[PDB]
C-alpha cells in the first residue's frame, strides 16, 4: 500500500512558495470522513516531530505556515512563507491500511544568498603524531551553495584521493553549509614533507584560496 | 522526549533489546543507513495487540514491564540491513466499528473493529544499533588548535578531532553544555581502518583565547567511554 512522495528534492527561496505531494495507491479516507494521513518533519540530527494529522490538522506548536490539504489518495503539505528552520526532510504516513507505511521523504533545501566560506587549516597534534599518525584538517565554514572543490597540495606537489570530505546539514538558522577535508598520513610520511596546503574553489570567491602551513613551524 | 537505551554494536545473528522510558500506544520506527523512515512495530495500550511490518515477523517482540513504565523492542537474527537508528514513540489510534453483520436468529453476531493510526507525536531520541563482527573501540581525541591559520578577522576557529572509534555514534558537547552556539559536529566517515572519524569545530572571538577555557566532551556509549579534551592555542 505504498504512498509515493514527490518531489525528491525541493529548493525554495525563503519567503516563498513551498508545496509537496503524498500520493497513495489505495484510498486513505475512512467512512467517517477522516483521511488518515500524517505529515512529519525531520531535521537530520534530531528526532522527527509531528506537523500535520488527519490530513489537515496542525499538531501542537506547529505554526500556521504549515497547511495540510488533500483527500482519499492525493495529499499536499504546503508551506507559505519558508523560514530557514524549515530545512528538513518531510515524511507522509498513512494510517488507514495495514501495514502503516512512510513515504520515502522530500528534502527541502533553502536557496539563499551566495556566501563565501571561511577557510581554516589545522596541523596534526604532536600527541597524534606520537601515536604514529598525522591528520591535517581543512575547514570550510558557513558558505552557500553546497558545491565546493577542495584540493590538497604538499610542497606544492598536488595530491589525489588520500583526503576525506564531510559536509554538514544545511543550517537551520543561516541556511549555510560547512565542510571539512581531512588528510591522514603515517607519521613518517607526514615528516617527509614540509608544506601542507588546502586549495579551495567556491563560487563566493573570485579567486581560489590556499591555506598553507610549514610543518615544524 | 522519551529516554532510550544506549547505542550498541551487535553480532550478525544475535539479538538486540532496546528500551524506551518515560497508558500509551507504543510504536517502534527505524531509520536504516542511507534510508527513509521505516515503520517496524507497535504495541497497543490495551495490551491486546502486538504487530509488525512483514520483514519483521518472526524476528521481533514487543514487551513492557510490570509497572508499565518501560517499553521494550527485541529484534532477533540481526543482519546488516538492521543497522539503523531505532526510535520509540507514543501514538494515537482510532478504534472504529467499520460494519456490523447479524441475523434475527441469534447465531451470527459479527461486528468488525479495526485500529487506525492517527499520529505519532512524542519520539525518543533514538538508539543506534550497528550490526558487525568487529569489536567496539572508544575514540582517540586530539586538539584542533587555534592558530593564525585558523583565524578570520577577529574570529578564531578551534575544536576536536575525534578519531578511530566504533561504532557510531559519538556525542560531542562543548564546555559541558555551557557553550552550545557556533558548534559544527560533522557526520563521521568510515576510514580504511574500519573505524570512524569526525571533527567538532567551534568559531569564537579571538579575544577569548586567553580568557575562556574550551573543552570538548566526547561520549561513546557502546565502548563505555567519555573523553574530555582541553584545547589550547598554538
Amino acid at each position: 500500500t505504498v504512498v509515493t512522495q514527490s518531489p525528491l528534492s525541493l529548493p525554495v527561496t525563503p519567503g516563498e512558495a513551498a508545496s509537496m505531494s503524498c500520493t497513495s495507491t489505495q484510498s486513505l479516507r475512512h467512512s467517517n470522513g477522516a483521511n488518515y494521513l500524517a505529515w512529519y518533519q525531520h531535521k537530520p540530527g534530531q528526532s522527527p516531530r509531528l506537523l500535520i494529522r488527519l490530513g489537515s490538522q496542525r499538531a501542537s506548536g506547529v505554526p500556521d505556515r504549515f497547511s495540510g490539504s488533500g483527500s482519499g489518495t492525493h495529499f499536499t503539505l504546503k508551506i507559505s512563507r519558508v523560514e530557514p528552520e524549515d530545512a528538513a526532510i518531510y515524511y507522509c504516513m498513512q494510517g488507514l491500511n495495514r501495514p502503516w507505511t512512510f513515504g520515502k521523504g522530500t528534502k527541502l533545501e533553502i536557496k539563499r544568498t551566495v556566501a563565501a566560506p571561511s577557510v581554516f587549516i589545522f596541523p596534526p597534534s604532536d600527541e597524534q603524531l606520537k601515536s604514529g599518525t598525522a591528520s591535517v584538517v581543512c575547514l570550510l565554514n558557513n558558505f552557500y551553495p553546497r558545491e565546493a572543490k577542495v584540493q590538497w597540495k604538499v610542497d606544492n606537489a598536488l595530491q589525489s584521493g588520500n583526503s576525506q570530505e564531510s559536509v554538514t546539514e544545511q543550517d537551520s538558522k543561516d541556511s549555510t553549509y560547512s565542510l571539512s577535508s581531512t588528510l591522514t598520513l603515517s607519521k613518517a610520511d607526514y615528516e617527509k614533507h614540509k608544506v601542507y596546503a588546502c586549495e579551495v574553489t567556491h563560487q563566493g570567491l573570485s579567486s581560489p584560496v590556499t591555506k598553507s602551513f610549514n610543518r615544524g613551524e | 522526549q522519551l529516554e532510550q537505551s544506549g547505542a550498541e554494536v551487535k553480532k550478525p545473528g544475535s539479538s538486540v533489546k532496546v528500551s524506551c522510558k518515560a497508558k500509551y500506544d507504543v510504536h517502534w520506527v527505524r531509520q536504516a543507513t542511507g534510508q527513509g523512515l521505516e515503520w517496524v512495530g507497535w504495541m497497543s495500550h490495551e495490551g491486546d495487540k502486538t504487530e509488525s511490518a512483514q520483514r519483521f515477523k518472526g524476528r521481533v517482540t514487543f514487551t513492557r514491564d510490570t509497572s508499565a513504565s518501560t517499553a521494550y523492542m527485541e529484534l532477533r537474527g540481526l543482519t546488516s540491513d538492521d543497522t539503523a537508528i531505532y526510535y520509540c514513540t507514543r501514538g494515537s489510534k482510532h478504534r472504529l466499528r467499520d460494519y456490523v453483520l447479524y441475523d434475527d436468529y441469534g447465531l451470527i453476531n459479527y461486528q468488525e473493529w479495526n485500529d487506525y493510526l492517527e499520529f505519532l507525536d512524542v519520539w525518543g531520541h533514538g538508539t543506534a544499533v550497528t550490526v558487525s563482527s568487529a569489536s567496539t573501540k572508544g575514540p582517540s581525541v586530539f586538539p584542533l588548535a587555534p592558530s593564525s591559520k585558523s583565524t578570520s578577522g577577529g574570529t578564531a576557529a578551534l575544536g576536536c578531532l575525534v578519531k578511530d572509534y566504533f561504532p557510531e555514534p559519538v556525542t560531542v558537547s562543548w564546555n559541558s553544555g555551557a557553550l552550545t552556539s557556533g558548534v559544527h559536529t560533522f557526520p563521521a566517515v568510515l576510514q580504511s581502518s574500519g573505524l570512524y572519524s569526525l571533527s567538532s569545530v567551534v568559531t569564537v572571538p579571538s579575544s577569548s583565547l586567553g580568557t575562556q577555557t574550551y573543552i570538548c566532551n566526547v561520549n561513546h556509549k557502546p565502548s563505555n567511554t567519555k573523553v574530555d579534551k582541553k584545547v589550547e592555542p598554538k
